[PDB]
C-alpha cells in the first residue's frame, strides 16, 4: 500500500543536451575542460607512496613529528587493506614496516595505541583523524618534502581546492567511513582550522569531496506518477454562488468565503500573466495528492478542490468590493472580462501562515513538524517545491546574474571561487507570503518534477547556468593548450546531485526564515528578556528537529540518533544565540562597544561578524533603508550555524546514501566468496568481512549483527583458520548484542 | 607558527584548570569571600581565570619583544649557556604555556605562610601531573618530548628550591606570575621599578617598556585596576626584595655598608624597626639616587592611572561591572579580550609614532609571486622595521621610527599603481597561490579603494602620496600548491603628511 | 503484546538501508538479507513460506506495513529461554559472573540504560535465577 512512484538508480551522465562547455570573452570561445576527479586522486596517492619510500630511505625518519609518522603508518595500513591486488598490497605493507619498526624502538606509547586501534578496525586511520589531527595534510607534506619532481597542473589544482586535509586523499570507502564516523559521539572533529590570521572554514569541502566520488543519479517515475499518467480535462459541471454576505477577507487573490461547515471556500482568481494551464495544474495535483494521501502518508490537511472554470470579471469585482484591500486585489489579477477561478475547500488554518504570531510554541512545532515531514515526502515521491518563498540576494543585478537573484543555499558547492553563504535581501519579506500554513503545505501548483534537477530544464537552465556550463576563471587557463581545465567543470557530469543536496538545503532554509519570522514577530511584544530568550531557544530546538527530520526521512536514520549526529557537527547554543541576535533589530540600538562585546558572545570561539555598514536605527542592517537584512552589502550572512547546520544535513544524508552503497558493494564480493564462486585464502576472506564491518553505519547495530553473521559463516567455512587478528572486533560485536538482546528484555516488563 | 589566542589546546588546557580548579570556591578562610559582580559569582579574584591567562599573555609576550630586541641588535642574559629569552621555540613556549595554566590551580586562600605556598605549589604540581596523565595521547607525541619533561616541568611548578633565574622556563613562569601582581600592591613605584630591573636584566630597556606598556593595556582589557606611577609620592619606600625598609643616616644619606674596593656600594637593608635622625626612606629620594636613575626610566616621570577619559565616576562600575565576571567565568571571552589588547598593542605604535590623522574595506589581501633571494631580502627589511617600534611606556621615543620608515622604501612594491587586491584570503591561495601576500590594513579609510565587480569580492586600490603602509608583522602561512614558502606580510595605512 | 518502538526504529532503518532503490518497497531477493539482519536466519523453507505467502499475485515486493506483520507474526514464540541463556552465558562460566560487569556494559553497549533502571534490574536479581525470575 505505502510506498513511492519515484526510484533511485545510476545512470551514466547528466552532461547529455547541455549548454556546450565554452566562455565567451572579447569574441574568443575558450573551451572549458574537467580534471578528473578519481584519477588525479591515485596519481597523487602513488606520487605519495614514492615519496614515503623516499623517506625511508633517505633516513631522515627522526626527524618527523611522531604524531606524522604514527599517520603515515597508519594511513598505509588502512591504504593496503583497502587495496584488493596483492602486488600493490604488499609493497605498500613492506613501506609501512620500517616506519612500524621506528615506532616500536622510539616511541612506544604511540605503538601501544596504534596496535590497539589496528585489532579494532582495517581502517585504523579513520579512528585516528577524529578530531583535530584531521586539519593536518601530512600526506600532502610529505609529498612536498620529498617528491621535488614537479606536480602537473591536474595535481596542482587537487592541491589547491583540497589544501585542508589529508582525507580529501583517501580512496572512497575510507573516504566515506571517516566521513560518516565524524559525526560520531566519541567524535571531536570539527571542519574548522583556526590559525593565526584566517580562521578557515572547510565544512563544505568535505561535501565537495564526497560528492565528486559519486555516481550521477538518476530518478525513474513510475507510470502511474502524477507527471507521467495523464488525466482528461476538467469539466465545469460545479458553479460556486460567490456571495459578498459570507466574505471573509482577500488574502494575495484569494476570496475567502466562509462555510456553514465551519471549512472556508477558496477562490482562487488567475493572476495578471499567467495561464489557465497553471490553475488546471493546481488542480490537478490537489486532486492527485488527494487520491494519494494514505499512500505516501502526508500529514496537511489538504484543499479539497472543488471546481475551475471562468467567470465574469464584473462578478469579481462586484464580490470584492465590499473589502479593505480590495483595489491592491485590482491590481493583481489579469485584465480580461473573463478570469479564470480555482474554488477549493479548505480549512481556516489552511489560510494562516506559518510564522503567524498568533499561534502558541506548541501549535507552532506541530505544524513545522507537519511541513517538513510533508516536504520531504513529496521529494521521495519525485515532487519538488522551487518556490516555497521568494527568498533572494542582491535584487541590484537580478536579471544579469548568473543565478538570477535567486538565494543558493549550497552557494559553494554550485559555484567557482564562493566561499560563505552571502546576504540574504529582505529576509523577512521573503517568507512573507510562505507556502507553509499551520495545516501543511500550500500552492501545491508551483510544484516539479524531480526530473527537473538531473535534466537541462527550464529551471536548471534559468537558474543553474553557472554549473551546467562549467566554471571560467582567468587562472585555470592552461595557455598552452588554450583551454581552462578546472575540477568544476567535471560538476557537469554530476550537477543533479548537486541540485538534489541544494534543494534539501533550500527547503530548511524557508523553514529556518519562517521560524525566525515567528520569533521576530512574536518576542517584539514583549520585555521579559527570560521570555524572549525561552523563545528563541525553542526556536533553535524546532530548527535542529526539523533538519533531523529531513535527515530521518531521505536517509532512514533514526530520527533522535540523527539529532545526535547533528548536534556534534553544529553547535545549537551558537545557532540560538546567532538567530536570536541578529533576527531582531535591537542590535540597531547598541553602539560600537556593546555591539562587538555581543558578538564575542555570540560567535564563542571563532572571529566575529566584521561589517563597514551604517546600521539603520531600529531596522538593523539594511540597503533600502526600511526591510532588515540578513548580513551587510556584499559580505556573508552573519549566521554561522546555520551554514553548518545545512552543510552538516546534506553532507550527512549523501555520505549515509554513499556508504550505505560502500557497504553493499562490499557486501556482495563477501558473499561470492562465501559460496565458492571466489575461491581465496583464509585470510583474504576474513579481510573481506572486516572490511565489511568497517563500513557500518555508526552506532547502527543490526548492520554490525549482519556482519557478525557472516564472519560465523566464514569460521565455519575455514575450520582450522588462525583468528587472532579479528577475534577481538566481533568479540565486541557480540558482547553488544547480547546486551541489546538483554536490555530489550528486561525493558519490556 | 603558536598563538595562545588560537590553540586549542592551552584553552583545553586552561578550560580544565577552570573547571576543575580556578572555578571552585576558596575553601582557606583567607581571604576566601567570593565576590558578586553584577549578578554572577566570582570566587577567586585575585587568582582566578583572568590570573592564569593574563599570566600566558605574559610570557607570549615577553618572548616575542625578546625575539624583537634580539633582531635590534642588544645583548641580552645568559641561561648558563649561549641562550636567551630570544631563542625560545613555539613548541618551548607552548609546554610553558601549557605548565602556567595550572601555577595557581592548587591554592586554598590567600596566605603568604611558607607552609601553605610549598602547599599549593605541590598541589599545583600534582595538578598539573593528572592532567599530564589524563590526556597522555596528545601530549607526550607532541607537546612534552619525554617523561622526564613533564617531570622538569611539574618540578618547576612545584618551585621547591627559589631558582627563578635558572632556566628560560623557570623564568617565565615566575615573572610571568610576579609582574601580574603589581596592580594590587599599594606602593607602585616600588614593585614597579623592582620588577622593571629584574626583567630588564633579561630582555633590555626598550623591551621592558614595551612589556610594561602592553600589561597595563592587558588590565584595562580584562576590567582590572591600572595603578598609577608617580615619581614624586612621599610613601616610605619598601624593597621587594623580602619586606624591609631603607633609612637615612642622620642627615639626609642612606646606611650603606663599607665593601672591598669601594665605599659606594649596595644600599644597607633594615627590617621594619624603631627610628631616631633614623628616619625612613621615601619612594621619591630613593628613585632619584645615581646608582638607579640613569638605569630606570621612570625616574622623574609619571603616569595617570586609569583611563585616558572617564572619571571616577563611571570607572568603578566598569571596574564592578557585569562583563568583569564573565570574563572571569569563560575562558573564551577573556581570550578574545586578551586577543584584542595585543593586536591593538601590536598597532597602535605605530599610529602614535606618527602624528595626528559604497563603504571602504579593512582588510584587502594582494598577492605576489617573487624570488626567494629577493623574499629573503624582503623579510630582513620588513623585521628589521618591525623590530624598531616598541610601545614606550615612560619616554615616547623619536621622529627616528618616521624617519627609519621613510628611509626603508619597501613600500614601493605596496603601491604606486592601480593594485588589484580582494577581501577574500581564500581566493587569494585559490586562484594564483602566491607566495608572498601583502595584507593591507584600512582601519579609518585612508586607502581609497573602489570595487571592480569570483571578481566581485575584488578591489582596484590606489594609494595617496600622503598615506603610507608600515609593516605590522610578518608571517609563514604553509606552502604553496608549487611547494614553496608563502609568507603573509601585514601592513597598516597611516596618514604621513610628512612623506611628501 | 505488539513489538515496541526501538524496535519499529531498527526494522524501519534496516528496511529502508536494504530497499536500494528507495520506493518504499523490498524485494525477495534481500528480504532474506534484512531478516539475518535481525537475528533471525531462516531457512530456504522458511522464507520460502513467506515468499508464498505474502506475495499472493506475484509482485515480489514488501511494503513496510506488510514487512511490519511479517516480522511481528514471526516474533510469536521464538525469543525463549534458550533465547536469554545464550544472551548470558555469552557474558559468562558456571551461572553466575558478576554484578560490576554487568552494570558496566548495561550503560556502554547498545541502548545504554541510565543508574537508576540498572541498579533496579540489578535489585530484581545468578544469572539463570535473575533470567528465570522475571
Ligand atoms: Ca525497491
Ligand atoms: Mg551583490
Amino acid at each position: 500500500k505505502q510506498y513511492y512512484f519515484a526510484r533511485r538508480g545510476e545512470t551514466s551522465t547528466h552532461d547529455t543536451s547541455l549548454p556546450p562547455p565554452v566562455k565567451v570573452l572579447s569574441g574568443r570561445s575558450i573551451p572549458l575542460k574537467e580534471i578528473p576527479f578519481e584519477t588525479t586522486r591515485n596519481e597523487l596517492v602513488q606520487i605519495y607512496l614514492t615519496s614515503v619510500d623516499q623517506l625511508i630511505k633517505s633516513n631522515k625518519l627522526n626527524s618527523i613529528p611522531s604524531q606524522q609518522i604514527a599517520s603515515h603508518y597508519l594511513f598505509l595500513r588502512s591504504l593496503a587493506n583497502s587495496e584488493t591486488d596483492g602486488i600493490k598490497k604488499n609493497q605498500i605493507l613492506s613501506l609501512a614496516k620500517p616506519l612500524g619498526i621506528y615506532l616500536a624502538s622510539k616511541e612506544p606509547h604511540v605503538w601501544k595505541t596504534i596496535n590497539e586501534l589496528i585489532e579494532k578496525s582495517e581502517y585504523p586511520i579513520i579512528h585516528y583523524l577524529k578530531n583535530n589531527r584531521a586539519h593536518s595534510n601530512f600526506m600532502l607534506a610529505l609529498i612536498h618534502e620529498y617528491h621535488k619532481e614537479p606536480l602537473t597542473k591536474n595535481q596542482s589544482a587537487f592541491v589547491q581546492k583540497f589544501r585542508d586535509s589529508s582525507v580529501f586523499l583517501f580512496p572512497n570507502p575510507i573516504y566515506t567511513a571517516w566521513l560518516a564516523h565524524s559525526y560520531d559521539e566519541d567524535s571531536s572533529f570539527n571542519p574548522m582550522f583556526r590559525e593565526r590570521l584566517s580562521t578557515n572554514f572547510y565544512h563544505s569541502t568535505l561535501t565537495d569531496n564526497l560528492l565528486l566520488r559519486t555516481e550521477p543519479k538518476e530518478v525513474t517515475l513510475s507510470s502511474e506518477h502524477h507527471y507521467k499518467k495523464e488525466k482528461g480535462p476538467i469539466d465545469s459541471s460545479f458553479r460556486y454562488q460567490m456571495s459578498s454576505d459570507r466574505l471573509l477577507r482577500i488574502q494575495g487573490r484569494t476570496l475567502l468565503f466562509s462555510t456553514p461547515q465551519n471549512d472556508v471556500v477558496a477562490v482562487k482568481v488567475q493572476k495578471r500573466g499567467e495561464p489557465k494551464s497553471t490553475l488546471e495544474e493546481e488542480f490537478q495535483m490537489a486532486d492527485y495528492l488527494l487520491k494519494h494521501q494514505s499512500r505516501l502518508d502526508v500529514y496537511s490537511k489538504l484543499p479539497q478542490p472543488l471546481g475551475q472554470y471562468s467567470v465574469k470579471k464584473s462578478e469579481i469585482l462586484e464580490i470584492s468590493r465590499g473589502s479593505l484591500d480590495f483595489e491592491r486585489f485590482k491590481t493583481l489579477i489579469g485584465d480580461s472580462k473573463d478570469l479564470e477561478v480555482y474554488v477549493y475547500k479548505a480549512p481556516l488554518t489552511y489560510f494562516t501562515y506559518l510564522h503567524d504570531k498568533n499561534q502558541d510554541l506548541e501549535d507552532l512545532t506541530a505544524s513545522v513538524k507537519t511541513n517538513v515531514h510533508d516536504l520531504f515526502v513529496l521529494l521521495r515521491e519525485g515532487i519538488m517545491f522551487p518556490q516555497l518563498a521568494d527568498i533572494f540576494h542582491t535584487h541590484f543585478g537580478e536579471d544579469e546574474r548568473e543565478d538570477k537573484g535567486r538565494y543558493q543555499a549550497l552557494v559553494q558547492l554550485l559555484n567557482v571561487l564562493q566561499f560563505q553563504l552571502g546576504r540574504i535581501d529582505k529576509w523577512q519579506k521573503a517568507v512573507e507570503y510562505v507556502n507553509l500554513r499551520s495545516s501543511g503545505l500550500a500552492d501545491l501548483g508551483d510544484s516539479l518534477p524531480i526530473t527537473s534537477l538531473f535534466t537541462s530544464s527550464d529551471f536548471t537552465k534559468h537558474y543553474f547556468s553557472a554549473l551546467l556550463t562549467g566554471g571560467y576563471h582567468p587562472t585555470f587557463f592552461d595557455k598552452s593548450s588554450g583551454t581552462a581545465n578546472s575540477l568544476f567543470t567535471g560538476k557537469r557530469r554530476l550537477f543533479g546531485n548537486y541540485l538534489y543536496l541544494n534543494t534539501i538545503a533550500e527547503y530548511l532554509l524557508v523553514i529556518q526564515l519562517t521560524l525566525g519570522s515567528y520569533g521576530d514577530k512574536v518576542t517584539r511584544d514583549m520585555m521579559d528578556k527570560p521570555k524572549k530568550e525561552a523563545v528563541w531557544r525553542e526556536l533553535a530546538n524546532v530548527m535542529f528537529t526539523s533538519c533531523a527530520e529531513a535527515i530521518h526521512i531521505m536517509t532512514g536514520i533514526p530520527q533522535s540518533r540523527a539529532l545526535t549526529l547533528l548536534k556534534q557537527r553544529a553547535n545549537i547554543e551558537k545557532h540560538f544565540r546567532q538567530t536570536q541576535f541578529w533576527m531582531t533589530p535591537d542590535y540597531s540600538k547598541l553602539d560600537e562597544d556593546t555591539l562587538q562585546m555581543e558578538q564575542y558572545s555570540i560567535y564563542s570561539g571563532e572571529p566575529e561578524y566584521e561589517f563597514t555598514d551604517k546600521l539603520v536605527s531600529g531596522v538593523g542592517l539594511s540597503v533600502d533603508g526600511t526591510h532588515q537584512d540578513l548580513g551587510g552589502y556584499n559580505r556573508e550572512s552573519p549566521l554561522r550555524e546555520l551554514e553548518k547546520l545545512l552543510y552538516a544535513t546534506v553532507t550527512l544524508i549523501e555520505g549515509t546514501m554513499q556508504l550505505d552503497k560502500e557497504f553493499f558493494k562490499q557486501l556482495q564480493q563477501v558473499e561470492k566468496i562465501l559460496s565458492g564462486e571466489i575461491k581465496t585464502d583464509a585470510n583474504s576472506c576474513f579481510e573481506a568481512v572486516a572490511q565489511l564491518l568497517d563500513l557500518a553505519r555508526p552506532r547502527c547495530h543490526f548492520q554490525k549483527r549482519l556482519v557478525l553473521s557472516y564472519y560465523e559463516e566464514a569460521k565455519l567455512k575455514y575450520p582450522s583458520a588462525p583468528t587472532d587478528a579479528y577475534d577481538s572486533r566481533f568479540q565486541v560485536v557480540a558482547k553488544t548484542n547480547a546486551a541489546i538482546t538483554i536490555q530489550r528484555f528486561w525493558r519490556e516488563t | 607558527g603558536f598563538s595562545l589566542y588560537t590553540d586549542d589546546t592551552v584553552k583545553a588546557a586552561a578550560q580544565y584548570a577552570y573547571d576543575n580548579y580556578l572555578g571552585k570556591p576558596y575553601t582557606g578562610s583567607v581571604e576566601s569571600a567570593p565576590a558578586n559582580f553584577g549578578g554572577r559569582m566570582v570566587y577567586r579574584q585575585h587568582h582566578g581565570l583572568s590570573h592564569t591567562l593574563r599570566t600566558m599573555a605574559y610570557a607570549e609576550l615577553i618572548v616575542e619583544e625578546a625575539r624583537k630586541a634580539k633582531l635590534r641588535g642588544e645583548t641580552l642574559g645568559k641561561f648558563k649557556d649561549g641562550r636567551t629569552i630570544a631563542d625560545v621555540t613555539p613548541q618551548e613556549l607552548k609546554k610553558i604555556m601549557i605548565a602556567q595554566a595550572f601555577f595557581v590551580a592548587g591554592r586554598d586562600d590567600e596566605a603568604s605562610d611558607a607552609k601553605n605556598y610549598q602547599k599549593y605549589h605541590e598541589q599545583s604540581r600534582d595538578a598539573f601531573l593528572k592532567y599530564v596523565k589524563d590526556n597522555e595521547s596528545t601530549l607526550i607525541p607532541d607537546v612534552f618530548k619525554d617523561q622526564e619533561d613533564v617531570n622538569f616541568y611539574a618540578r618547576v611548578i612545584e618551585d621547591k628550591s627559589h631558582d627563578w633565574e635558572s632556566t628560560p622556563a623557570h623564568v617565565l613562569i615566575n615573572q610571568g606570575h610576579m609582574v601580574d601582581l603589581v596592580r594590587v600592591k599599594q606602593p607602585p613605584e616600588s614593585f614597579l621599578q623592582r620588577y622593571f630591573s629584574s626583567m630588564q636584566r633579561w630582555i633590555g630597556s626598550q623591551a621592558t617598556e614595551a612589556v610594561f606598556g602592553i600589561q597595563r593595556q592587558f588590565f584595562h582589557a580584562t576590567y582590572e585596576v591600572v595603578a598609577g606611577f608617580d615619581s614624586d609620592n612621599k610613601e616610605p619606600h619598601l624593597v621587594v626584595s623580602g619586606l624591609g625598609r631603607y633609612v637615612i643616616g642622620e642627615d639626609g644619606q642612606p646606611i650603606r655598608e663599607a665593601p672591598k674596593k669601594g665605599q659606594k656600594e649596595g644600599d644597607l637593608k633594615v627590617f621594619p624597626q624603631t627610628y631616631k635622625n633614623e628616619r625612613l626612606m621615601r619612594v621619591d629620594e630613593f628613585l632619584k639616587l645615581p646608582e638607579i636613575q640613569n638605569t630606570f626610566p621612570g625616574s622623574g616621570k609619571h603616569l595617570q592611572g586609569g583611563m585616558p577619559g572617564m572619571n571616577e565616576m563611571d570607572y568603578w562600575n566598569r571596574l564592578n561591572s557585569l562583563n568583569r565576571a564573565r570574563c572571569e567565568n569563560d575562558v573564551d571571552f577573556c581570550l578574545k579580550q586578551l586577543q584584542t589588547a595585543h593586536d591593538k598593542a601590536k598597532i597602535e605604535p605605530i599610529k602614535q609614532a606618527f602624528q595626528s590623522s559604497a563603504k571602504p574595506p579593512t582588510r584587502l589581501f594582494r598577492g605576489l609571486n617573487l624570488s626567494e633571494e629577493f623574499t629573503k631580502g624582503l623579510i630582513d627589511q620588513a623585521n628589521a622595521m618591525i623590530a624598531n617600534t616598541t610601545e614606550r611606556l615612560f619616554t615616547d621615543h623619536s621622529p627616528e621610527a618616521f624617519k627609519q620608515i621613510k628611509l626603508n622604501d619597501l613600500s614601493k612594491m605596496s603601491g604606486r599603481t592601480n593594485a588589484s587586491t580582494t577581501t577574500e584570503i581564500k581566493l587569494v591561495k585559490e586562484t594564483w597561490d602566491s607566495n608572498v601576500i601583502f595584507e593591507m590594513l584600512d582601519p579609518d579609510g585612508l586607502l581609497h579603494s573602489k570595487q571592480v565587480g569570483g571578481t566581485e569580492s575584488e578591489f582596484s586600490v590606489y594609494l595617496p602620496e600622503d598615506v603610507a603602509l608600515v609593516p605590522v608583522k610578518v608571517t609563514l602561512d604553509g606552502k604553496t600548491q608549487k611547494g614553496e614558502n608563502r609568507y603573509v606580510f601585514t601592513f597598516v595605512a597611516v596618514k604621513s603628511p610628512d612623506f611628501t | 503484546d505488539q513489538l515496541t518502538e526501538e524496535q519499529i526504529a531498527e526494522f524501519k532503518e534496516a528496511f529502508s538501508l536494504f530497499d536500494k532503490d528507495g520506493d518504499g518497497t523490498i524485494t525477495t531477493k534481500e528480504l532474506g538479507t534484512v531478516m539475518r539482519s535481525l537475528g533471525q536466519n531462516p531457512t530456504e523453507a522458511e522464507l520460502q513460506d513467506m515468499i508464498n505467502e505474502v506475495d499472493a499475485d506475484g509482485n515480489g515486493t514488501i511494503d513496510f506495513p506488510e514487512f511490519l506483520t511479517m516480522m511481528a507474526r514471526k516474533m510469536k514464540d521464538t525469543d525463549s529461554e534458550e533465547e536469554i541463556r545464550e544472551a548470558f552465558r555469552v557474558f559468562d562460566g558456571n551461572g553466575y559472573i558478576s554484578a560490576a560487569e554487568l552494570r558496566h556494559v548495561m550503560t556502554n553497549l547498545g541502548e545504554k540504560l541510565t543508574d537508576e533502571e540498572v541498579d533496579e534490574m540489578i535489585r530484581e536479581a545468578n544469572y539463570e535465577e535473575f533470567v528465570q525470575m522475571m
